[PDB]
């Protein structure tokens, strides 16, 4: 019910089990992508490269 | 159409995926002999890969002379080996008689 007490609310569960199958990596969660600057000697990374 | 003309039961279904109808260059029911669809089905290191090329080839007797590379269409990290394969054809009904 909506007004449940915290000790017994419908508590969320999100298990992000990192699974190693017989295939290379194809899934990511990159919520960190920053800005980009040009015409300046910097260091850059694009999805692994 | 009916899905049971191919199978009867589905068990332990883990992967389903819906995408665009990658049979492009489709035309009327009798638009054959005007286009050629090429597909490559592969399974390497667990990546099942499908490459395709829907080139509207004015066919002669058979596959023509020329070059047309198959651009990649899909890569799936399924990881299952493939040994036996089959081709699925379609049939129209009578539409007049039971």
């Amino acid at each position: 019910r909506p007004t449940y007490g915290v000790g017994h609310q419908p508590y969320r569960v999100v298990v992000l089990s990192f699974e190693l199958l017989h295939a290379p990596a194809t899934v990511c969660g990159p919520k960190k992508s920053t800005n980009l600057v040009k015409n300046k000697c910097v260091n850059f990374n694009f999805n692994g490269l | 159409e009916s899905e049971f003309r191919v199978y009867s039961s589905a068990n332990n279904c883990t992967f389903e995926y819906v995408s665009q109808p990658f049979l492009m260059d489709l035309e009327g029911k009798q638009g054959n002999f005007k286009n050629l669809r090429e597909f490559v089905f592969k399974n390497i290191d667990g990546y099942f890969k499908i490459y395709s090329k829907h080139t509207p080839i004015n066919l002669g007797r058979d596959l023509p002379q020329g070059f047309s590379a198959l651009e990649p269409l899909v890569d799936l990290p399924i990881g299952i080996n493939i040994t036996r394969f089959q081709t699925l054809l379609a049939l129209h009904r009578s539409y007049l008689t039971p």
